[PDB]
RNA sequence: UUUUUGGUAAGCAGAACUGGCGAUGCGGGAUGAACCGGAAGCCGGGUUACGGUGCCAAACUGCGCGCUAACCUAGAUCCCACAAAGGGUGUUGGUCGAUUAAGACAGCAGC
RNA sequence: GGCUUGUGGCAGCCAAGCGUUCAUAGCGACGUUGCUUUUUGAUCCUUCGAUGUCGGCUCUUCCUAUCAUUGUGAAGCAGAA
RNA sequence: CGCAUGCGCCCGCCGUCCGGCCGACCCGCAGUAGGGGCCGGCCCCCAAGGGCACGUGUCGUUGGCUAAGUCGCCG
């Protein structure tokens, strides 16, 4: 028989399964639509949540009760030291979606990023990218590197830069293994994107080059963990009678 | 009952360049060029010389109905490139005057103050269609073009953009309506 | 503008059945699907258009003519000669000839083709070096 | 010229093992249905009636210094109207042979 | 349908303007006979009844789902190649080893990806639209239907196909010129080959 | 050569009796697939029209009627009575054929198609060879043209025999009217 | 199946004649004690019954005519797993009557 | 739960009449054709070496014969309702 | 894409030895109430139903030479 009274279901079926995320760093599922007429610019940036505080500002909202009044609102501090570009990757548009064509890395990689490639950095011989870095030292090797870049300019449809954080500069994190991610480049032609990416190899990109003041942004990450939990707390179902 | 042969013919004017190939008719005249795709018709088009002959072999009554439709469409194209088409619309209102703003080289129009509403209604003319406010007549719009379908369809867009709602349309006769279907 | 029409005097090829490969003349039309056909070596009879392939040959006869009148009309227009000399009519003749070749004849044809191909390839090479 | 290595003369035509004589609900492995390449009518089947059939396959072990095995049969009668034939072998063909190929020889010869 | 019965290492089928169901039944029989088949340009397959009817049928298919666990099927593939693959699966005893092996011999692609772009492609007369569908009756392309049910690669295939066709046109011209250069060669060889041409004359078309 | 339906003249009479030593002789022109079925339908009508059953009747003669000129084309009119799902009706049909046997075959095929009338629900009242100028149906008139001319809009593509049938072909059929 | 009583009706209850199931597999009806075919020792060959011959799945995408187009999940085979009254200027046949080259019908024109 | 649908519930056809005038905006007498298994009966086919027998609470999913919300047609719809 | 184990591993060769092929030759696109080829006229189509290929030798005898041509292998 029909339920006696109607209320909306508890919880959202659009966030299933409620499992532990398979990643610790927030993954960008979708990048902003690319507008060729605009200059080349990065679309994402990594930061670290420092804490919260509150601010007071005078609101300017015509027709609002708060117009020319003061409001106190909570804010979050995200420490965003400049990121370092260490590579470029190009994708080709295929009937089976985007396929990674090739990856080109910078000649010099910091120790912090190299730690990301090891499970025990100290015990290892630290051979990562040693042979790769050598071909930057020969004219024939340099030609090959340039040839790979020209290959991206010809076939790539989406260009993303490999960027990592300078996690050493925040001693509070107690971490030396930097975080690496692919950041898409929007604006300009494919050739400009490759030139834009290659020009930043081993250079720093400040957060101001990506975002600015008074603009709306999206924040991606993994929520606080809470372990095994019951339905009342997990889904918000009402408690049963005392007896 | 399939008739063996159903055929109709039309006369092509002297100052018209008509080109037919695989049910793809192209008509060129002093005003411009028009082309229509008739590949969806299972008919036989032929130019005999100038005249245009359309035949249907062993076609049912429905199939033969398209013979006259094809000729009328071709006739409209001939008139479009020779004389053009001019659709006139009249503003109808009781209390609130209807304000029209032509912009974008007569390729767009904005309607304001329809029944006192603050919403602005924007209509963009179709390809080859220009809308101009008439000066001889009070509150009259003139749409001109070569393709009858585009000109007539542009007028329909304006008319349906100004439908009265939540009222007795018998008494609230406000709107923009086509008053003349003529040619330049 | 269609090239071939069903009309009295049209010469048609039987494309299906036992009479395949024979030429007949449409001497009258029964309905949309059937016609009355006659040939010099067969009795006048009806057959469906689904078994007929219209040709480009068309003799000048009246409706349901006599056999003597039909025969002379075909001879006057050289129906048999035109069909066999045409590329379409030669295809049917060649197919029968190829199927009728015995083992020794096929061997001779193989030698002629092999030698023909060798000479032609040499000629092409000269046309490549010279007329690059 | 190709430079191929293989049989220099082919005196047989290939036939596909389609299955066994069967109904919608029963199967009779003692008879096999074979499709002969190039035979498209029941009338054309008359030429192959009585012709010897060979099902050649490879086994894991060596017998007489070879991994090849042969099961002999012959064409018995036509099946249907599209040139399929019914065949019998010295032993019923295994179901594994479905989709495999057999050699239809030109002997014993009536021509 | 008994089967082609031909001996081939592989058969490449161009499915353009083929009726979906009739193509499926013929290919299913070929696969069951042990024939390996590759199908290209599945987006150009034709379905009778028109887009509206076919779209409604697929929407009814989208309704079917295990109420307690939708991930447990049925799976509603949107791409034209997978729709053809699933259509053929319904005409094969795919729950048996014999059926599973038959399906493993089938390959389906949208467009003509390499290396099949340079391989001869055959057609199946019993499934051709020009022979099976009366002119004037409604039909839709499988690629058009797939787009409206959630296939977003239609444009990508369209651009790649245009590029392939233009390259094929260039190659066609090269062969066309080469053929013109070969008719001259045979004429030059005519003088040398007097007896040989006499033997071939009754056999030449 | 071979016809599905054959025309017969069946002649019969009631058995002679003391009151009537020379009973009236009745003849009918009946259509049937063979002689045996023609006789059965003859007694059906005699039983229901002349009250003479086969048990008290006598079969005199049965002869098949053949078309006089099977090589020419004639227009045939057929008056018939048939039973629908709700009653009985009369209709007149015209056909063009070389023999009246073919025209009768067309009539049965048409009645099955356009009216779902089975063979046993049809009674043929009259048949005749109608001259062209006296025909009534337009399906027959349109072919009364000395300059009859039209193309083959629909063609059946197929090899001359199944011997030349192949599942795969390198190119699509090339068709043109 | 048919005849048949009570009951609005029932895969309900109760009789008449025969067959069937029960006690019986086997082929067909997707599936089913009763429907269709048909009853059986263990085998080889041949041919059929009912039912079928696009794939599943043994046998035609066989040779012919017409009808239907379903933007309602068009329709698709005894028992059988449903559909009615009433409607359609959808389309295809037929029957009766009226009008028309002395000029009908539509539109146009001033009967 | 199954068969059945009398009863219960929902729907259609005909048009006497109602509706100031006006059969059909909105209604439909006298009749007549259906649907439904969320009523109750009828039956006794399954379960008596046991399928836990009222309601509420809690919780999800499904139906449409749509109460409100989105887009529209009709009116004896001026506006509002 | 990075890095890849010293008594190991990866490649380029040479032998040893082990678990369905038999010519398994062939890239135009598009239309089908049309599409081409030549000078409005004349031709072609009307299924790969074609074309190509030493296709000829015990999966192939011995010993030479070998114009070009075709084919395989190899930087
Ligand atoms: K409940
Ligand atoms: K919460
Ligand atoms: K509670
Ligand atoms: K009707
Ligand atoms: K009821
Ligand atoms: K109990
Ligand atoms: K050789
Ligand atoms: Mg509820
Ligand atoms: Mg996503
Ligand atoms: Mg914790
Ligand atoms: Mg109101
Ligand atoms: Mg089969
Ligand atoms: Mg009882
Ligand atoms: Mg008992
Ligand atoms: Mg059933
Ligand atoms: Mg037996
Ligand atoms: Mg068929
Ligand atoms: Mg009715
Ligand atoms: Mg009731
Ligand atoms: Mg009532
Ligand atoms: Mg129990
Ligand atoms: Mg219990
Ligand atoms: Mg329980
Ligand atoms: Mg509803
Ligand atoms: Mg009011």
């Amino acid at each position: 028989s029909h339920r006696k009274f109607e209320h909306p279901r508890h919880g959202s079926l659009g966030f299933l399964p409620r499992k532990r995320a398979a990643r610790h760093r927030g993954k960008v599922k979708a990048f902003p639509k690319d507008d060729p007429s605009k200059p080349c610019k990065l679309t994402a940036f990594l930061g670290y949540k420092a804490g919260m505080t509150h601010i007071v500002r005078e609101v300017e909202k015509p027709g609002s009760k708060l117009h020319k009044k003061e409001t106190c609102e909570a804010v979050t501090i995200v420490e965003t030291p400049p990121m370092v570009i260490v590579g470029v990757v190009g994708y080709v548009k295929t009937p089976r979606g985007l396929r990674c064509l090739n990856t080109v890395w910078a000649q010099h990689l910091s120790e912090d990023i190299k730690r990301r490639f090891y499970k025990n950095w100290c015990k290892s011989k630290k051979k990562a990218f040693l042979k790769y870095s050598k071909k930057y030292e020969t004219d024939e090797g340099k030609k090959d590197i340039q040839a790979q870049l020209e290959k991206l300019k010809k076939y790539a449809c989406v260009i993303r830069v490999l960027a990592h954080t300078q996690i050493r500069k925040m001693k509070g994190l107690k971490q030396k293994k930097a975080h690496l991610m692919e950041i898409q480049v929007n604006g300009g032609s494919i050739a400009q994107k490759v030139d834009f990416a290659y020009g930043f190899f081993e250079k720093q990109v400040p957060v101001d080059a990506v975002f600015q003041k008074d603009e709306m942004i999206d924040i991606i990450g993994v929520t606080k963990g809470k372990g095994y939990e019951g339905v009342v707390t997990r889904w918000g179902v009402t408690r049963l009678p005392r007896k | 009952m399939k008739t063996i042969l159903s055929s109709e013919t039309m006369d092509i004017p002297d100052g018209i360049t008509i080109k037919v190939k695989a049910k793809q008719i192209e008509v060129e005249g002093p005003r411009g060029k028009l082309t229509r795709n008739f590949k969806h018709l299972n008919l036989d088009f032929q130019l005999i010389k100038k005249k245009l002959k359309i035949d249907a072999w062993f076609g049912s009554r429905k199939t033969t109905a398209a013979i006259r439709t094809a000729l009328s469409h071709v006739e409209n194209l001939i008139t479009g490139v020779t004389k053009g088409y001019r659709y006139k619309m009249r503003f109808v209102y009781a209390h609130f005057p209807i304000n029209a703003s032509i912009s974008g080289g007569n390729k767009s129009i904005e309607i304001r103050n329809f029944l006192g509403e603050k919403k602005v209604r924007k209509v963009d003319m179709l390809d080859g269609v220009t809308v101009v406010r008439s000066e001889k007549v009070k509150d009259e719009l003139v749409l001109d073009g070569n393709d009858i379908e585009l000109v007539s369809r542009s007028a329909a867009l304006i008319n349906q953009k100004c439908h009265v709602k939540n009222k007795d349309i018998r008494k609230f006769l406000d709107g923009i309506y086509v008053s003349e279907k003529g040619r330049i | 503008p269609f090239k071939r029409f069903v009309e009295i005097g049209r010469v048609a090829l039987i494309n299906y059945g036992k009479d395949y490969g024979r030429l007949v003349v449409i001497v009258d039309v029964i309905d949309q699907n059937r016609a009355l056909v006659d040939a010099p070596d067969m009795v006048r009879s009806q057959m469906n258009f689904k078994r007929l392939s219209l040709t480009d040959i068309k003799i000048d006869i009246k409706r349901i003519p006599k056999k003597k009148t039909l025969v002379e009309a075909m001879e006057a227009a050289d129906v048999k000669t035109k069909w066999e000399n045409s590329s379409w009519g030669r295809k049917l003749i060649v197919q029968k000839r190829r199927a009728a070749l015995n083992d020794f004849d096929r061997f001779k044809l193989m030698l002629a083709k092999i030698k023909r191909a060798g000479v032609v390839r040499q000629e092409l090479a000269k046309l490549k070096k010279i007329a690059a | 010229v190709k430079g191929r290595q293989g049989e220099r003369i082919r005196l047989y035509v290939r036939g596909t093992v389609l299955g066994y004589k069967r109904s919608k609900s029963n199967q009779y492995p003692n008879t096999s249905l074979i499709q002969i390449e190039g035979v498209n009518t029941k009338e054309e089947v008359d030429w192959y009636l009585g012709k010897r059939l060979g099902y050649i396959y490879k086994a894991k072990t060596k017998k007489n210094n070879s991994h090849y095995r042969c099961i002999w049969g012959k064409v018995c009668r036509p099946h249907g109207n599209s040139g399929v034939v019914r065949a019998k072998f010295k032993s019923n063909l295994p179901p594994k042979s479905m989709g495999a190929k057999v050699r239809v020889f030109m002997y014993p010869s009536n021509i | 349908v008994s089967g082609s019965g031909i001996s081939a290492r592989r058969i490449v089928v161009d499915a353009r303007h083929h009726m979906l169901g009739r193509l499926s039944s013929i290919l299913a029989k070929e696969l069951l006979n042990g024939q390996r088949v590759v199908v290209v340009r599945c987006e150009e397959i034709c379905l009778s009844g028109g887009l509206v009817r076919q779209k409604m049928k697929y929407l009814r298919f989208l309704r079917k789902r295990m109420n307690t666990k939708p991930s447990h099927g049925p799976i509603h593939f949107r791409a034209p190649s997978k729709i053809l693959w699933r259509t053929i699966r319904g005409m094969i005893p795919h729950k048996t080893k014999r059926g599973a092996a038959a399906l493993a011999r089938l390959k389906v692609y949208e467009g003509v990806p390499p290396p099949y772009d340079k391989i001869k492609r055959m057609v199946i007369p019993d499934a051709l639209k020009v022979l099976r569908l009366q002119s004037g009756h409604k039909y839709c392309l499988l690629g058009k239907l797939s787009s409206e049910v959630g296939w977003n690669h239609y444009d990508t295939i369209k651009e790649l196909e245009n590029k392939r066709k233009e390259r094929a046109q260039v190659a066609y011209e090269r062969r066309k010129q080469l053929a013109k250069l070969r008719v001259k060669a045979e004429k030059a060889a005519e003088e040398k080959l007097g007896p040989q041409l006499a033997v071939i004359e009754p056999i030449k078309y | 050569v071979t016809y599905k339906f054959h025309q017969y003249q069946v002649v019969g009479r009631a058995l002679p009796s003391e009151n009537d030593e020379h009973p009236k002789i009745y003849r009918m022109k009946l259509w049937a697939t063979n002689e045996v079925r023609a006789k059965s339908k003859f007694w059906y009508f005699l039983r229901k029209l002349k009250k003479v059953k086969k048990s008290n009747g006598q079969m005199l003669a049965i002869n098949e009627i053949f078309e006089k000129y099977p090589t020419t084309i004639k227009n045939y009119g057929i008056w018939l009575r048939y039973q629908s799902r709700t009653g009985y009706h009369n209709m007149y049909k015209e056909y063009r054929d070389t023999t009246l046997n073919g025209a009768v075959e067309q009539m049965y095929t048409e009645m099955a198609s356009r009216h779902r009338v089975r063979h046993h629900c049809i009674q043929i009242i009259k048949t005749a060879t109608i001259p062209a100028k006296l025909c009534k149906r337009e399906s027959t008139k349109q072919f009364h043209d000395s300059k009859i001319k039209f193309p083959l809009v629909f063609k059946k593509v197929r090899p001359p025999s199944r011997k030349l049938k192949t599942t795969y072909k390198a190119t699509k059929p090339n068709l043109f009217m």
